[PDB]
């Protein structure tokens, strides 16, 4: 709920302003930011066949997408990030995943832990 | 046919979307053009204050004339390039009917493309890539060099541009361009001290560059306004056609369903 | 009485302003314009334009070229292609470009190319003298 | 008659050189915007 | 409905095809002389 | 109902489009309407799958850009849009191939292009290795070597 | 099925159009849908045949332009396209005519135009001899002389 | 086949951008009157004259009448070349040059 409400609002705005793409470089900062966030989230919803994700990993990925830790990244890279990051959080952050899965919600401690994980990974990401 | 109507619906819907986006883009560019038109207008109108205070009147009997027309490389504006071309053709006619040897200059590819089929003997140089990026003083400087480094010693000139009045209104204006011999031989210039032919030459060159810059900065704003209104009208007409074709499509799909039902019913009734 | 319009192609510094004296670097020398100054029209060379306000304060700019017109109604029009406040320039770049222009002058053998090199040299010399 | 006019130049070329020289001496905080604002883009046919 | 203007074959699809062919024949002449 | 009912009975449907046959491209296969059940990176490999998906994506983007071309003209697109259109037209031409059984129709000679030759050619056209060659060199050839040779001969004569 | 079947039994067909009738043009004959079997040079003369075929050509060209004219406005055409549009509109007007049976509810006296005067007027419009007159001058007149009289009466 | 492969290619290329003057020439050359079926040799001669450049020096409007005159000339003083094309079925380089010079002379006189 927490992550998908924001994602749905942002994708609705992106769908509103999507017709202005291919000209968006000549429009105001608000339209360009809507377009950018929308392209990032659209690249975030792609998925490979026969590989369903757990709900907590989906929550982590959508958290990275909607909180703004992908705006500086290039679109063609988003998928790669979403893959690498995932592997990362599956190996060295199983405790936060277990917490999110057992509590069903992102607590404030869990929110801070997610924020730290994603900002440090993005700082060390290629 | 239902498929023809669906094809046409999809086509006109795409056209309506594209024209709406183009109207928004033209609005964004017109905002910047009208912002930059204020200091450019102060500059370009202070460049002409001398000839209005000294009341230079140009020659009535001189022979050679240089006619500049300011437009762009982009269409979808309306009557911008057509207004410039009409004024240029009218002036060429009225000058050649007085024996004056006229040479044309077209800033922007549209004016040259319009005039090159009928007025091509009377042509000196043309300029390209006007309209994509906003005009700069470097553009006016380059145009002024290639008008000076051309060997066509003109006696008088005019420049025909689209003076910007409002978002809806622009007017095709014409400004005069004087030679060294016109401002040197004027009796009203006897009050300007420390003047010789060299300073007047430098001053006339710089003022050529200035009037070209001012014309470009007026024409860009006029053209962006015209393109915004034109794309607005295109979107309006596309929406009208979309509504009429949606009515026709619903009519045709109802007719197709009824016809298929009637075929099935008549096939079943014959058993 | 002096109405002074100082402008660049993209920026207006004064517009009908009432200043009391303006110093300009004309291609035939420097001069200072006050009210009722004799009508003149000149083209500029690179140098400082010092505008004196009615209240003793002065504003220094650096203009690259352009035109100056003093009219019979005490209206002055200064139009610079590149007018810049002194805090936007640095001394080091002026000096380095002056050195490069001097080198390219001692190298060049053409006459019009040499004219252009000399123009750049004197422009950078005015820059250096004006900065410090 | 200056030295550059004897060499065949014009005041437009003089102005161009002088403005370019004034731009080159700008501290880089202003230099990019200055060279964008005054750069020429028109091409001759 | 992407590409539906050209797909409808109207007065706008014909001019689209004409524009593409003009531009790319000019570009092909420009690319062949530089080869 | 007949083709629509046949569709579910197949493993690799090849759809021939009249709009592509009118472009002179033969075979008239529709690249955005033909589907295979073995177009799976766990069956054909990641390079083949990626090249096929990139070809389909650039062709879909070309379809989308054709509308903006129709309204604005080709001289108003960002240079990357013009690059997309150019590579898409080259990929369209290179998808065409002269058949042995069509020598009477075409006039050209037939070609039988191996799998890796096809993958390499399209991978290179996608990467941009032939942005200098004209689009008409890829039309009605075999592998990419024939495209380079045809471009050379075109440059020589034209 | 009924008109479609009747089409094969006729030597001449005058197809009236509702779209043309809503433009005020009467009779509402569709000039690109009406045919005749004696529209043959060896039967009506090469002059008649050429004038008719040129009129139909310019009307078909106008109809082809109608889409761009509807969306992108009139200003996005070439010079020859604008000339074609203007001449085609003048010809559309000049195809209309006041009838004597229509005098009662129109007031305009009916006109019976001889064949030679029709051929001459349309040859002249196709030539361009009236490109300076307004298109409203050709609406609901008889011969082309009445068109120039109405033009001189408007101005 | 020799003339028509090239004519088909050029007409397709003209339809792609509707060069353009050759395309209009070929289009106005495809027009035909009614109840006037031409012989295959005369068809070949006309399409040759149109596809070799002998028609781009003329405006599209006059093309038609030229054809008539051309045919007349060819069926008045050049029955030998037409009989040759008819019997051999193909054009030979000799007869190619013959019809080349015939159409060049006629265009000079037209």
């Amino acid at each position: 709920k927490q992550v998908a409400g924001t994602m749905k609002l942002e994708l609705a705005q992106y769908r509103e302003v999507a017709a202005f793409a291919q000209f968006g470089s000549d429009l105001d900062a608000a339209t360009q930011q809507l377009l950018s966030r929308g392209v990032r989230l659209t690249e975030l919803l792609k998925q490979g066949q026969y590989s369903p994700m757990a709900i907590e990993e989906q929550v982590a990925v959508i958290y990275a997408g909607v909180r703004g830790y992908l705006d500086k990244l290039e679109p063609s890279k988003i998928t790669k990030f979403e893959n690498a990051f995932l592997s990362h959080v599956v190996s060295q952050h199983q405790a936060l995943l277990g917490t999110i899965r057992a509590d069903g919600k992102i607590s404030e401690q869990s929110d801070a832990k997610l924020k730290e994980i994603v900002t440090n990974f993005l700082a060390g990401f290629e | 046919t239902l498929k023809d109507i669906t094809r046409r619906l999809k086509s006109i819907k795409n056209i309506q979307k594209i024209t709406k986006s183009m109207k928004m883009v033209a609005a964004a560019k017109y905002a910047r053009a009208e912002r930059e038109l204020k200091p450019a207008r102060i500059y370009g109108l202070g460049s002409l204050a001398l000839y209005e205070k000294a009341d230079i009147k140009g020659p009535e009997d001189k022979k050679k004339h240089l006619l500049i027309g300011v437009s762009s490389d982009r269409g979808l504006c309306g009557a911008i390039h057509s207004s410039i071309a009409k004024q240029m053709k009218s002036e060429v006619a009225t000058l050649t009917a007085a024996g004056k040897e006229v040479m044309l200059v077209g800033i922007g590819d549209k004016i040259r493309g319009i005039l090159y089929r009928t007025h091509s003997d009377q042509f000196l140089v043309a300029f390209k890539e006007v309209g994509r990026k906003p005009p700069t003083f470097g553009d006016a400087s380059v145009i002024a060099l290639e008008l000076l480094n051309s060997g066509y010693e003109f006696d008088e000139g005019s420049i025909i541009f689209n003076k910007f009045r409002s978002v809806i209104s622009y007017k095709t204006e014409e400004k005069p361009i004087f030679s060294l011999n016109t401002v040197a031989s004027a009796d009203s210039m006897s009050i300007y001290d420390d003047i010789d032919a060299d300073v007047l030459q430098n001053y006339q060159e710089y003022n050529l560059a200035n009037i070209i810059y001012y014309s470009l900065k007026e024409s860009t704003t006029s053209e962006q306004s015209a393109r915004m209104t034109a794309m607005d009208n295109a979107s309006k007409n596309a929406s009208e056609m979309i509504d009429k074709l949606t009515l026709t499509f619903n009519r045709t799909r109802q007719a197709v369903i009824t016809k298929e039902l009637i075929e099935i019913i008549s096939g079943a009734a014959a058993l | 009485q002096m109405s002074f319009t100082f402008a660049s192609p993209t920026q207006v510094f004064f517009n009908g302003a009432n200043v009391r004296q303006v110093d300009v670097p004309t291609l035939t020398g420097a001069f200072g314009i006050l009210a009722a100054h004799v009508p003149t029209l000149q083209v500029l060379r690179p140098g400082l334009v010092v505008v004196h306000a009615e209240d003793g304060t002065t504003s220094k700019y650096f203009v690259s070229s352009g035109s100056i017109a003093v009219n019979a109604d005490s209206s002055v029009q200064l139009l610079a292609e590149e007018a810049v406040t002194l805090d936007m320039l640095d001394l080091g770049a002026a000096k380095a470009n002056l050195e490069k222009a001097q080198a390219e002058l001692v190298g060049t053998a053409d006459e019009a190319t040499r004219a252009e090199i000399q123009i750049r040299i004197e422009a950078n010399e005015a820059l250096v003298k004006a900065l410090e | 008659v200056a030295y550059w006019r004897q060499a065949g130049l014009s005041y437009i070329r003089y102005s161009q050189i002088c403005a370019k020289a004034v731009r080159d001496a700008l501290k880089t905080e202003f230099k990019a915007n200055a060279e964008k604002t005054s750069g020429s883009n028109v091409k001759i046919v | 409905g992407a590409g539906s203007i050209r797909e409808a074959g109207g007065a706008f699809g014909k001019r689209e095809q004409a524009e593409e062919e003009r531009y790319f024949r000019a570009q092909s002449r420009e690319q062949l002389a530089a080869l | 109902p007949a083709p629509a009912t046949t569709f579910a009975h197949l493993d690799a449907t090849t759809v021939l489009s009249r709009a592509i046959a009118e472009l002179g491209i033969y075979p008239a296969v529709d690249p955005l309407d033909s589907t295979s059940r073995i177009m799976d990176p766990n069956i054909v490999g990641s390079e083949h799958y990626d090249v096929a998906r990139g070809v389909q994506k650039i062709l879909q983007d070309y379809k989308s850009l054709q509308d903006i071309i129709a309204i604005l003209g080709m001289d108003e697109l960002s240079e990357e849009d013009k690059l997309t259109v150019s590579r898409a037209r080259k990929i369209q031409r290179f998808l065409s191939q002269p058949f042995q059984v069509a020598e009477v129709f075409t006039g050209h000679m037939g070609k039988l292009v191996p799998l890796k030759e096809t993958i390499k050619g399209f991978q290179q056209i996608l990467a941009g290795e032939y942005d200098h060659l004209p689009e008409q060199a890829f039309y009605m050839v075999g592998p990419i070597e024939e495209a380079v040779a045809k471009a050379d001969k075109l440059a020589e004569e034209h």
